[PDB]
């Protein structure tokens, strides 16, 4: 529709056209902080617009109500905005109080231009038509989603947007019908920013081996949560490494040398980095199919790293130092021997990247440093604007981790994984030790009151991390139904509970449809109903924060409502 | 005792005697105690398997008798046994010890 997967180019023809010169500073983009996939597509934007000398400015933003305040105080002289990473879900138009009489120049002819563009880079859907459709100002890139999916939801739009007798009531009612079938629908992430990115990018003949890389790093990003669209994904990297990757062989390791390369890189949390005992130990998958949290499941490790005929001792080595010769042969050892303990899907092959002799990163570990770096890098309401202030700050250690000039911080990144995922893993057995989770009929519930490392769980993203170690233990289940999950973590200090709503999904090495997130829309509706002081600006709408005491009201309603 | 176990068609049977002790004694809930121990012995990294007597003297107490009469011999074909059981129960350990 708006602009299609063949026509980005046009898109950013007209980017320059508007919106460049030597004069003055004229692009603004807003990037959501806290999303690796939006982080790595305006690093890969901010490249493009360096090589072509675009004056620009980039704004970390943590969530609507900044977009809200941010927007209101842009100059006349901003006549392009690109929104990174959110803003498709939502009708912009309405929420920013656009009028596009208030931006219309130039008309004459049956034609319409404007002062101010704002494409939207997202991935995020279903699409608000009002964007896709409605608007004339806002100008979404499109995976090809409206093309191939929206023509009965775009019919049904335009017919209700002239449809102002009986059969005049039957179609304006089939077309409320349509489009409140279409909507009510749940959340889900279709695409990698850094991948359409990527696609302009081949459009204007700008694919090199760093933008490369960052679209592996941002579409990386989503294979914790959203496997499929990984997936899919996955073969168009191979081919653009297999294409910019040089011609020599059997070549010397040398200095200069950045080689990227298709190779194993296993499910295992942060194998390079960690020791081999500690990257099977914290990594979601692993626990999941050993039951790791318990003592039984640790003893399974044991059991597997003895059949392998690895000392432990060895196995705790760090990688770099471990033995030279289990490294050589450890795709054979685990080949060997992982289908004995179900953990086959360990295997995979992935992307590494070594740069001259300084040691191989993969794009799993590149981007577990850099979600550490979101996390944890460096009166109610003030105290809860200096915390966002500390995460849009984050923001930028995680992008200048992503040069090579500043490897050190990659390095800190590495650290910080390292003891969130610690964190993460001690927190999560004290649940399932303890069962704090609670199995309501229609979701699980899950809500942390007390205990340590409480004042990280504050940050969404590393309470997405909980969650997903929750997940991938529940999904590698056979007992378990499906459900959806509600977890929570009270902030002591604003005494507001941080609450996430979060899908479920198959086992991991298993292939369906992908199911939604209507957790978003739920909590939409219960605060459309309460009196309760819910906030929900933040941009992944099914992630919410509401005050101590509407927490018990909110999650009743939340259970006797049918949304979910 | 020790030429009696050091004769080799002796030393041959001596060895298939514990190894077959080590497979097939069993507790009274029918799991293989050696089994268990072997087990245990590969999860905790461990050169040591801890064999009871008395379960020795309970089956094929003759090998009980000549354990306690020759032990340098006997254990040193018990050694032999136990590394061929774990072997055969954990592949590779002989890269641990």
């Amino acid at each position: 529709m708006y602009y299609g997967i063949s026509q980005f180019s046009e898109a950013y023809n007209k980017i320059l056209r508007n919106s460049s010169s030597h004069s003055s500073c004229q692009l603004v983009i807003f990037v959501s902080c806290l999303n690796i996939d939006a982080l790595c597509a305006t690093k890969m934007l901010s490249l493009l617009f360096k090589k072509q000398l675009v004056q620009s400015q980039i704004v970390p933003i943590f969530g609507y109500s900044e977009l809200r305040r941010h927007y209101s105080q842009l100059d006349d002289n901003i006549n392009s905005l690109l929104l990174v990473g959110f803003g498709g879900v939502i009708d912009l138009e309405a929420f920013l109080e656009i009028d596009p009489q208030e931006y219309v120049i130039d008309t004459d002819s049956g034609e319409q231009s404007f002062r101010r563009d704002i494409y939207v880079l997202d991935a995020h859907r279903p699409w608000n038509l009002d964007n896709i459709f409605g608007s004339q100002i806002i100008q979404c890139f499109d995976d090809g989603t409206v093309d191939d999916t929206l023509g009965e939801q775009k019919e049904a739009y335009y017919k209700l947007l002239e449809l102002d007798r009986k059969q005049r009531k039957k179609q304006i009612h089939e077309y409320e019908g349509v489009l409140e079938e279409y909507y009510s629908q749940g959340t889900t992430v279709v695409n990698s920013i850094s991948a359409q990115i990527y696609s302009l990018l081949s459009a204007i003949g700008e694919t090199n081996l760093s933008n490369l890389w960052l679209n592996i790093l941002g579409t990386t990003s989503l294979d914790i949560a959203y496997a499929q669209v990984y997936n899919r994904l996955y073969p168009l990297l191979q081919d653009e490494v297999k294409r910019l990757t040089p011609s020599s062989r059997n070549s010397v390791k040398t200095p200069d040398t950045l080689t990227l390369n298709i190779q194993p890189d296993y499910y295992l949390f942060l194998l390079r980095h960690s020791s081999l005992y500690d990257s099977f130990y914290y990594s979601n998958y692993v626990n999941a199919k050993l039951s790791l949290w318990n003592e039984n499941g640790k003893k399974r490790l044991h059991k597997m790293f003895a059949r392998m005929g690895i000392p432990l001792s060895t196995a705790q080595e760090t990688w770099l130092y471990m033995d030279h010769s289990i490294k050589r042969e450890l795709g054979i050892i685990f080949d060997k021997n992982l289908d004995r303990y179900g953990l086959q899907d360990i295997i995979r092959d992935g992307f590494v990247r070594t740069l001259g002799y300084r040691g191989s990163i993969s794009a799993s570990e590149f981007v577990e440093a850099l979600t550490a770096l979101l996390e944890v890098g460096n009166n109610s309401a003030q105290k809860l604007t200096n915390l966002r202030k500390r995460w849009v700050s984050n923001f930028w250690l995680s992008w200048d981790a992503l040069d090579d000039r500043k490897v050190e911080l990659l390095n800190r990144g590495i650290q910080l994984a390292q003891d969130l995922q610690r964190a993460i893993f001690n927190t999560g057995v004290a649940i399932l030790e303890k069962k704090l989770i609670k199995h309501l009929r229609i979701y699980r519930l899950c809500v942390l009151q007390d205990g340590p490392d409480l004042d990280l769980y504050r940050n969404p993203l590393t309470l997405l991390r909980l969650g997903n170690w929750l997940i991938e233990c529940c999904a590698e289940s056979e007992d378990k139904q499906l459900l959806p999950m509600v977890l929570a973590s009270i902030d002591e200090n604003t005494d507001t509970y941080l609450v996430a709503g979060l899908t479920p999904r198959y086992p991991r090495g298993l292939d369906k449809k992908p199911i939604l997130n209507n957790f978003s829309m739920a909590f939409q509706q219960i605060t459309a109903e309460t009196d309760a002081k819910v906030r929900i600006d933040n941009f992944e709408s099914s992630i919410i924060e509401i005050r101590r005491e509407d927490l018990s009201p909110f999650l009743e309603k939340l259970t006797l409502s049918g949304l979910l | 005792y020790s030429e009696w176990i050091t004769q080799p068609n002796v030393s041959r049977t001596i060895a298939r005697e514990l190894k077959s002790f080590l497979l097939e004694y069993t507790d009274e809930t029918g799991r293989s105690v050696y089994g268990a121990r072997i087990r245990t012995l590969g999860e905790m990294n461990s050169e040591s398997l801890e064999v009871n007597y008395r379960h020795l003297a309970e089956s094929k107490a003759i090998l009980a008798l000549f354990l306690a009469k020759c032990p340098e011999e006997m254990l040193k074909i018990f050694d032999l046994v136990a590394m061929e059981a774990t072997e055969l129960h954990y592949p590779d350990y002989a890269r641990i010890h």
